[PDB]
């Protein structure tokens, strides 16, 4: 491999916020497209690690992220989704978390989350993002493939389910997920959906979501598919939370969310979950990085082709 | 609150 | 103000009120100082003693009317409470609303209840209603609390009707914020408000359309289009703009290229509106002008179609679906051959969302089953 | 007859479609003049793309880049008269871009042309652009009127100062903006005359415009106007407008009063500002806007370190300070967070004796404050008030204090102290610090947050740089060894993380018998995380150890390495063999 030293050339690049060219994506997407297509819908992922939520293009704070539980080879992940939407530097988010990928391929895991598809992906920011940032809808377009091989979610130890959103009355047994097709964009209704698009709630039983799609769920739903399953805890993110992490339903799911308050302009802490070695649960709850060049660019911005 | 697919 | 004091002696407490009521308390942001009670109440009967008497609003008032009004509204506005910049979305939040507002309210609609008066001779008020106190009401319209702008807005509303003299002097001073704002400060929270003004302004333009009134559709109302945040103040924006071509067709070839020639790129949403209100303008359209237009329009409208991003697909396909717009194309065979390759390499598979998919099906099915049996 | 390929063939581009393929046209019109006669661009090229393109403004903005950089491509000075009627036409587009680029231009031009070619070329040019239609125009001139004024004749002169004049007063609010903004700039083309003569009523007119907007940019540029050698000479012409400027009831004004105060002062002479703008800043502090008492405060040491002789003293002391003590305990939280960036570099300019009686209740009580970000922002200053206060009273009232926020919430806060711990415990504690500071310097390498072990693991290197050596290896050392048991591979990975720092400063002798026989006992531990790291922790302290000792013994665990479960140990403990040269 001659081109792994270009791989965590690329990576030492984009962590200072500057991104990556035209070709470089599409051969970075293509190389990450084939190292994901090896994975499972569920994917077993080995015991210590740190979960992340959602972190939707918050970059200067996916930094403050790892500033606050180490650096990507040296500390092992596994994130929820939602890497492209609200904040301002998707393309260098989803750019560096991919790349972070295809580089160190078992030092990292990451997931699918309700915007990493093609419907949400371009009634908020990335498409735009992509567009302003390289003048044509093609870094998009080979992003918004890559979506379709991220697993639809993760089981550490056996035992703590890691997905984005949620549970499905179309589901039932773990293995259910596994027979399911998930090399498409993400539809309105069904499993797959439900899956990356529902929340819990206090109601008990399954419930109507207030989001478009999915469903909500009470700790009833929740503690049976566990007690049947694997059953230590379910994990995921796209639901905020202003303590970062959110422990619901007699503590038989955490909520994770991992972008703080700016264009989550909300007011929430971040946080992720640390999974040690015999594995057990630490939440580090992280507040938005400083940041300079302060909200004044000094009023000299570029046009959209006008 | 702002907008609730979602603060 | 009291009603109460004989016929005479009565003129000579109002003036006397509405000098009482014009010592301003100049903090509502820190702590209380009620038995400031007084104001609010009497400001009060003021209002209702001029909304009620016939034959009230005498000579000597308006003046003191004019200052109570002045001292009370002009302020400089504060720095605005939301930090900005070109990050944040214009869905503008934390809409800090005036701490003096329950002084405020009643100022503004006394004042406006006195300019509504069955009895305000404005001759006798042009006087005292400046060129100066216009442009102090204007910088108005600046502030970021909603309820303040609609006061402004139907209050100026009013003092342009009202006076013939003020309409020259209103227009280009509105016109300058305009200016100020699209060719570089993109900042001002009141464009919409000051639109919807301009939208009557404009419906009640002239026989032959004056050229004044030309200039700033071209000058002015089309370079709005060209800002950031078109968003916060399109659909008022769109009446003005459609208003013009109401009254004066002869004006549709340089404003459907205006839109043209600032049709976005790298910004969607306004892609989307910009198509929006090109249909909004094809409805109104007159047949004898529709050629001017007709080739460099569905030139780019051929363009969105393809685009990926299918909300402008979409809207853009979507004019398809409306009898006068089609009726348009099918008189012409010009139309078709630009919109011929662009809905045929996206034609078979592709665009993911399959609603756009069905749709350009429609669009090539009703173009091929008209007149012009052509194929390549 | 020729026989290479260079000249002008490459591009299917001229005549246009698209947007792209006109735009890569006029980016590549830097090659169709050296192209094509040097000689011909003027006689054909110009007079062709005077205006001729009006379509596309991004394809404008791209032309001006170009007719900028064609000062020689068209013969040179003698020849640039002939770039003005298309960069005139640049000039008056309407959006802002494109115009914006032309007036630079323009100006980058106008030096390389002539004094007798200004005259009779560039400044008729400007006559036009200023004597506008409308205000793109207008807007645009402002710029051009400095550089060809200090060139052209003394009659010419006087018709610009004329222009400039007309510009000023201009019917609309825009231009008068962008003449109220070169203001300055243009003063500066000195005629001390004539800046008393006629730009001082320009100022004093701008400095009371009816519009907000433009009573904030004479501030701006009065700096220059008062910084042009008056004196009792300032106080007639430029001081009542200025002491108005503080006063103004647009905050917008009284701020840039306050964001430029320390320039004034420099630039109004230490006599006034004694007398005349301590009230103001005195004033200026206690304004209702909190954003002017902010940008106010950002600005009390500056203000401060540049006053006068024997009053520097008393005027910080009996009427600048009372403002202070009143400011950090401020309603807002962004003037003591901005009097915090400055407050401790007060400390060397009152000297040491009112340090401590004053300056004091004022460094503690900014330290405990509700905002993570105000004692962020003492704590980076502390150096300033150790290096000329006594280290016996810096230890007596701030170290317990300090030593509370080694172990705040905030790891910001934290990460701060730690910067600190080098001089805090090495210009004092001698045997004071490894017994009244160890357990608590060592502590933040078992912090939940990484950066404090990334802040706690570089600070060891100098822990150990300018402390002792037979010490580390008697604290430091035998309980950094000791974390190598922590069940959490995050904590235990700290042992290699130390060790590859703690070996530049120990040398071979405490490395080979200390270190090492942990370092290669970790190679063989559960997580991939440590073992990738014990090869990435070999390689780092490799040339440290002995040639011999590391050929038997830091050889055959290295190879091992190479052998099982990863592909990151497979990779580390590989790259480790390359630059250690052991294949
Ligand atoms: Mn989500
Ligand atoms: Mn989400």
């Amino acid at each position: 491999k001659v081109f792994t030293k270009e791989l965590d050339q690329w990576i030492e690049q984009l962590n200072e916020c500057k991104q990556l060219s035209e070709s470089q994506v599409k051969s970075l997407c293509e190389k990450a497209k084939e190292i994901l297509t090896k994975e499972s819908n569920v994917q077993e992922v080995r015991c210590p690690v740190t979960v992340c939520g959602d972190v939707h293009g918050q970059f200067h704070d996916l930094m403050e992220l790892f500033r606050i539980g180490g650096k990507s080879p040296d500390t092992n992940y596994l994130f929820m989704g939602d890497y492209v939407n609200r904040g301002y530097y998707s393309v260098e988010t989803v750019t560096l978390l991919v790349a972070l990928k295809v580089r160190y391929r078992e030092r990292i895991t990451i997931l699918r989350g309700n915007h990493e598809s093609r419907q949400i992906t371009q009634v908020y920011g990335f498409y735009d993002e992509c567009l302003r940032k390289y003048g044509n809808a093609n870094v998009w377009k080979y992003f918004t493939d890559l979506f379709d091989y991220l697993p639809l979610t993760a089981l550490v130890d056996g035992q703590i389910f890691c997905l984005h959103g949620g549970l499905s009355p179309s589901i039932d047994t773990l293995d259910h997920i596994r027979a399911l097709d998930r090399l498409q964009e993400v539809p309105h209704e069904g499993p797959m959906c439900d899956l990356l698009w529902s929340d819990p709630d206090d109601r008990g039983g399954w419930g109507i979501s207030p989001r478009g799609a999915g469903y909500t769920f009470g700790q009833d739903i929740s503690e049976t598919f566990n007690h049947a399953n694997g059953l230590t805890l379910v994990s995921r993110a796209h639901q905020l939370v202003m303590e970062g992490y959110n422990w619901c339903h007699d503590r038989n799911v955490v909520t994770i969310f991992s972008a703080p308050n700016y264009c989550y302009r909300c007011g929430n802490q971040a946080a992720i979950m640390e999974l040690d070695d015999t594995l057990k649960y630490s939440f580090l709850q992280f507040d938005p990085a400083p940041r300079r060049g302060e909200p004044h660019v000094t009023r000299r911005t570029p046009d959209y082709f006008l | 609150x702002l907008x609730r697919x979602x603060x | 103000r009291d009603v109460p004091p004989a016929d005479q002696e009565k003129l000579f407490i109002q003036k006397l009120r509405q000098c009482c009521v014009l010592f301003d308390f100049v903090s509502d942001p820190l702590s209380d100082l009620k038995w400031k009670e007084v104001k609010r109440a009497a400001l009060s009967e003021m209002v209702e003693y001029i909304t009620h008497n016939r034959n009230v609003i005498t000579e000597p008032i308006y003046p003191e009317v004019v200052h109570m009004f002045a001292v009370n509204m002009f302020r400089t506005l504060p720095p605005s409470s939301n930090p900005t910049g070109a990050e944040f979305d214009p869905e503008e939040d934390e809409p800090t609303l005036e701490a003096a507002w329950p002084h405020l309210q009643l100022v503004y609609e006394f004042f406006l209840r006195f300019l509504e008066s069955p009895d305000f001779q404005p001759n006798i008020a042009k006087k005292y209603i400046d060129q100066k106190f216009v442009l102090q009401l204007l910088e108005l319209f600046d502030s970021e609390d909603p309820r303040e702008r609609d006061f402004l807005k139907t209050t100026l509303h009013r003092i342009y009707g009202k006076f013939l003299g003020l309409r020259a002097y209103i227009r280009k001073q509105i016109n300058n914020i305009f200016y100020r704002f699209i060719y570089e400060t993109e900042h001002h929270n009141g464009i919409a408000e000051l639109l919807e003004i301009l939208g009557s302004i404009i419906n009640g333009f002239a026989l032959p359309l004056k050229e004044e009134h030309k200039i700033f559709l071209l000058k002015v109302l089309l370079p709005l289009h060209k800002v950031k945040s078109l968003s916060v103040y399109h659909p008022q924006l769109a009446y003005c703009v459609v208003q013009f071509l109401e009254k004066d067709s002869t004006l549709t070839e340089p404003v459907v290229m205006a839109l043209l020639k600032y049709w976005p790129k790298t910004h969607s949403p306004k892609e989307v509106m910009f198509l929006n209100e090109l249909e909004e303008i094809l409805d109104v359209i007159e047949p004898s002008e529709f050629v001017k237009i007709m080739e460099p329009l569905f030139r780019q409208l051929a363009k969105c179609v393809s685009s990926p991003h299918f909300q402008v697909a979409e809207r853009a396909l979507y004019y398809w679906n409306n009898e006068y717009i089609m009726s348009l194309i099918s008189d012409n065979a010009a139309k078709i051959l630009p919109i011929m390759f662009p809905s045929l390499y996206r034609n078979s598979k592709t665009h993911w969302n399959k609603t756009i998919h069905g749709l350009i099906y429609n669009a090539l099915k009703l173009f091929m089953e008209m007149n012009q049996k052509l194929f390549d | 007859d020729d026989s290479l390929y260079p000249i002008a063939v490459l591009i299917d581009e001229l005549r246009n479609e698209d947007v792209q393929l006109r735009l890569n046209s006029i980016k590549k019109l830097s090659t169709i003049a050296l192209a094509l006669g040097v000689e011909r661009t003027r006689s054909e090229l110009l007079p062709f793309l005077t205006d001729t393109i009006y379509d596309e403004d991004e394809v404008l903005l791209a032309l001006a880049e170009q007719l900028g950089t064609f000062t020689t491509l068209v013969g040179g000075p003698e020849y640039v008269h002939c770039l003005l009627p298309p960069l005139e036409s640049l000039a008056t587009v309407e959006e802002t871009v494109v115009r914006d680029k032309a007036v630079e231009s323009l100006r980058a031009i106008s030096h390389e042309h002539s004094p007798s070619d200004l005259e009779a070329h560039f400044v008729p040019l400007v006559k036009r652009l200023a004597g506008g239609d409308w205000f793109t125009s207008r807007t645009s001139a402002c710029g051009l009127f400095s550089v060809c004024y200090p060139r052209v004749s003394s009659a010419v002169k006087a018709e610009l100062r004329q222009y400039f004049r007309n510009l000023c007063s201009d019917d609309t609010p825009m231009v008068r903006r962008a003449a109220a903004s070169k203001l300055g700039e243009f003063a500066k083309v000195l005629e001390l005359d004539n800046v008393k003569s006629e730009i001082i009523p320009m100022f004093s007119n701008l400095a009371s415009d009816e519009q907000d907007s433009v009573r904030l940019l004479a501030v701006e540029a009065c700096v220059n106007i008062a910084q042009l050698l008056p004196q009792e000479d300032l106080e007639a012409l430029v001081m009542p407008t200025l002491r108005q400027a503080a006063e103004d009831k647009s905050w917008r004004v009284r701020y840039m009063v306050a964001d430029k105060f320390t320039e004034l002062q420099k630039a109004v002479g230490p006599e006034i500002t004694k007398t005349d703008l301590v009230p103001a800043f005195q004033n200026l502090m206690k304004d209702c806007e909190a954003e002017v008492r902010a940008a106010a405060s950002h600005k009390v040491k500056e203000f401060c370190e540049n006053l006068s002789a024997d009053c520097r003293e008393n005027v910080i002391m009996t009427q600048i300070l009372p403002c202070i003590k009143e400011l950090v305990s401020d309603a807002n939280q962004h003037v003591k967070s901005a009097l915090a960036s400055v407050i401790m570099g007060l400390s060397p300019i009152l000297g040491k004796d009112n340090t401590i009686e004053h300056l004091l209740p004022l460094f503690l009580a900014q330290l405990k404050d509700e905002c993570p970000e105000v004692r962020l922002n003492i704590i980076s200053n502390l150096d300033c008030v150790n290096e000329v206060i006594g280290i016996r009273q810096l230890s007596q009232s701030l170290l317990p204090a300090i030593v509370e926020l080694a172990e705040d919430a905030k790891w910001r806060v934290r990460l701060a102290i730690i910067e600190y711990m080098p001089l805090l415990a090495g210009q004092l504690g001698v045997e004071f610090f490894d017994e009244k500071l160890n357990s608590l310097c060592m502590a933040w390498l078992v912090d939940h947050v990484y950066a404090i072990r990334e802040a706690a693991t570089s600070n060891l290197k100098k822990l150990v740089e300018k402390f002792g050596k037979e010490w580390a290896h008697a604290t430091i050392i035998p309980k950094v060894l000791a974390m190598s048991g922590d069940p959490n591979y995050l904590h235990r990975m700290t042992t290699l993380f130390c060790i590859n720092v703690l070996s530049e400063v120990c040398g071979q002798d405490i490395t080979t018998k200390h270190m090492l026989p942990t370092v290669l006992r970790m190679a063989g531990d559960p997580v991939a995380n440590v073992r990738f790291n014990v090869a990435k922790s070999l390689q780092k302290i490799g040339p440290i150890l002995d040639n011999s000792t590391l050929q038997s013994e830091v050889k055959p665990i290295l190879e091992k390495l190479t052998q099982d479960q990863d592909v990151d140990v497979k990779y580390f403990a590989q790259e480790a063999l390359t630059v250690l040269s052991l294949a």
